[PDB]
């Protein structure tokens, strides 16, 4: 009296794997065309490292909309930790860096399906692993393209907002500008009479004395 | 760029302005006032060698020429005048040697002749 | 590139072993996993608990990785992604039994590990830090009473960051219940459009102060122009009364000295 | 609400200078004091040998001819000069 199995515990695997798989050549022209000029078939087929770290910072940076160096800047605390004593070395970091990388990709990879990237992933990159997540993010990325006229409304609303804002910063800005000319090309004609009163009253001493 | 140091430069037409003042008040004539007031004129003589002539009165009535070089006795009137006017005018020049003298005594004799 | 630490030294060895004891009962090491913690076994250990130690520590570095079924021989390969500065010192044969005389070498990489995820929690700090920061740019700028920077439109592109970071939010939700086959969004929405009502209200305020400002401007410059203008009318005012007194002090001196030599050399009767 | 147009107002200002006018005028009125000097240099120095001295500081006129200060002096403000001035300048003499 045996009995069954539910298997698809992996349907739930694949549910992990619910977003398309791109093949190679329209997976690269999106990506391309989102401006990831780095991407190429060729890179990516055979990943290797120093690569795929400078390729991964550009699309962070495009996704989330933020500085790699302010990133850097933000690892180092200005004051407040060790400053007494140096410990006498510039050790852990990079590592500290590795790491944290490592867990922006994996922060981000949870929120569009992706539960398990790791350090292999970054530093010896594999090809199915590599489309893969790629796939994810291009379906990613088409979902924000494809629903960013919800949004329109709220982009116009805020550009008739912004428009006051340079319409009236602009008006601020002339004013300002246009005074101080015309204060100084009335000086200017004042300024040439000034330096010619001075003169004429200079010459006619010369037959006073 | 010039500016507010104005009141420097009215100082400057201030001064200016009343230095002119200064160096142009009106010099009088002093010989045009004094033929004025006195109907006298001082002008050369006609006669160069007789130098100075004088004129008295508004118009050409009285009028006497003198040398005025050294002791200068020249009779000359325009109202003739008999001898004894002409020595007592003679003597101021000559005996008396005061020329404020001989002038107040000879246009007395010419304005009443 | 070999470890400067004096993993060798004895002294070392049985004074971090009283203090790494504490750290690991206190983080649930002997409850996480059924395997106890003694200053005993941190004195000489067994492969079996090592390997316990090892996958909790890196875990917490890189939760996503997926162990292989024998953790022993990728260990070498981890530090080598992991960029671990002193992998060279670590010689690939005690990996096998790592309880015995060289566990000073396998104690001080896991002590490592241990100061590597203090540091890190502070690293997350500043990342949470910097989310404060990112916190600050939605709230820093505008709380300026009046900003200073190069462009006046700067305060704008932050004030567009500030606007992009709520849709990066409401796209990031969405998205999840995409995957989910879920359609529905407007949980999404409404929170979009109540922050939204906010960046209304809150760049009503730059409006409402730059319109002010502009007000103060345009009389503070008609004011000074009339009291510029006015200086300008004492200058002209003064200076043709001047030239004109002048003018007719020169006519005047010409009209004196002209009648003054006409008189002086008229010397005929009239 | 002034200044129309402040920039021509000063234009008129610097052409309303003229420096050769007031220039030439200056050569022609430093040459006239010397006119009325030199030409009257012969004459004023006879009207001063005169002993008639003159006070314009005090607008009055002095007379010399009596070795004494005490005599009478001539205003020179309010007054007629019509056979007027020439009586008291005539009787006060000797």
């Amino acid at each position: 009296i045996p009995s069954p199995v539910r298997e698809k515990l992996n349907r739930l695997s694949r549910n992990q794997d619910v977003f398309p798989i791109l093949d190679l050549q329209e997976l690269v022209i999106c990506l391309q065309s989102c401006d990831f000029a780095l991407a190429t078939q060729e890179n990516i087929s055979r990943p290797t490292s120093d690569y795929m770290v400078t390729l991964y910072k550009q699309i962070i940076e495009n996704f989330m909309g933020i500085s790699v160096e302010s990133l850097l800047n933000s690892s180092n605390q200005e004051t407040g930790d060790g400053h007494l004593q140096e410990e006498n070395e510039n050790i852990y970091l990079d590592t500290l860096n590795v790491l944290v990388l490592n867990k922006i990709c994996f922060k981000f990879f949870e929120n569009i399906g992706v539960q398990d990237f790791n350090m292999t992933d970054l530093y010896k990159p594999e090809a199915q692993r590599t489309q893969r997540l790629l796939s994810a993010v291009v379906n990613y990325a088409r979902f924000r393209e494809e629903r960013m006229f919800d949004c329109n409304s709220f982009i116009l609303q805020m550009e008739s907002l912004l428009g006051q804002i340079n319409k009236l910063n602009d008006e601020i800005k002339q004013l300002q500008k246009d005074f101080e000319v015309e204060v100084k090309e009335i000086e200017a004609a004042y300024s040439l009479l000034s330096g010619h009163i001075n003169k004429y009253m200079n010459e006619m001493l010369e037959y006073m004395q | 760029a010039s500016i507010d140091a104005f009141s420097d430069l009215e100082r400057r037409m201030d001064g200016f302005q009343k230095d002119v003042a200064q160096v142009l008040a009106r010099q009088q004539n002093h010989v045009a006032l004094y033929e004025r007031l006195l109907q006298l004129r001082v002008l050369p003589g006609a006669s160069d060698v007789h130098d100075v002539r004088f004129v008295f009165g508004d118009d050409s009535r009285c009028w006497i020429e003198v040398a005025m070089h050294g002791d200068h006795v020249i009779g000359n009137s325009h109202p003739a005048l008999d001898p004894k006017s002409r020595a007592t005018l003679e003597h101021v020049l000559t005996v008396q040697g005061d020329l404020a003298a001989f002038l107040v005594v000879a246009r007395d004799m010419l304005l009443a002749s | 590139a070999r470890d400067p630490r004096p993993l060798r030294d004895k002294n070392f060895q049985s004074a971090i072993q009283e203090e790494i004891y504490d750290y690991l009962k206190k983080n649930k090491f002997d409850i996480e996993t059924n395997h106890p913690i003694s200053i005993k076994f941190l004195k000489q250990p067994t492969q079996k608990g090592f390997i316990i130690i090892f996958k909790w520590l890196y875990l917490r570095l890189d939760p996503g990785y997926g162990f292989t079924k024998s953790i022993e021989n990728e260990i070498y390969q981890i530090l080598k992604n992991l960029r671990y500065p002193f992998l060279e010192s670590i010689n690939k044969s005690q990996i096998s039994a790592v309880g015995g005389s060289n566990w000073h070498k396998f104690l001080g990489m896991l002590h490592w590990m241990v100061r590597t995820n203090i540091k890190l929690d502070m690293c997350l700090n500043k990342v949470d830090r910097s989310l404060i920061n990112q916190n600050t740019q939605e709230i820093t700028i505008l709380s300026q009473p009046l900003k200073t920077l190069d462009e006046q439109d700067q305060r704008q592109e932050r004030y567009e960051l500030m606007v992009e970071k709520l849709l990066i939010d409401y796209f990031t939700e969405s998205y999840k219940s995409f995957l989910k086959l879920e359609d529905n969004y407007e949980p999404s929405m409404q929170e979009l459009k109540l922050g939204f009502e906010k960046f209304v209200h809150i760049i009503n305020t730059d409006v409402t102060s730059t319109e002010l400002k502009l007000e103060e401007l345009k009389v503070d410059l008609n004011r000074k122009r009339y009291k510029l203008h006015q200086q300008v009318i004492h200058v002209i005012d003064i200076t043709s009364k001047f030239k004109i007194n002048i003018q007719s002090s020169l006519e005047n001196s010409e009209n004196e000295l002209g009648n003054v030599i006409e008189e002086l050399r008229n010397l005929e009767f009239e | 609400n002034l200044l129309d147009n402040p920039v021509e107002f000063l234009k008129e200002v610097r052409e309303s200078f003229d420096i050769q006018q007031d220039v030439d005028a200056m050569k022609r009125i430093r040459h006239d004091l010397d006119v009325i000097k030199e030409e009257s240099e012969a004459r004023l120095k006879l009207y001063r040998s005169l002993g008639v001295i003159l006070d314009l500081e005090n607008d009055q006129v002095l007379i010399n001819r009596k070795n004494d200060g005490n005599i009478d002096i001539l205003p020179l403000d309010n007054n007629l000069s019509d056979f007027y001035k020439t009586k008291y300048i005539w009787e006060r003499l000797g």
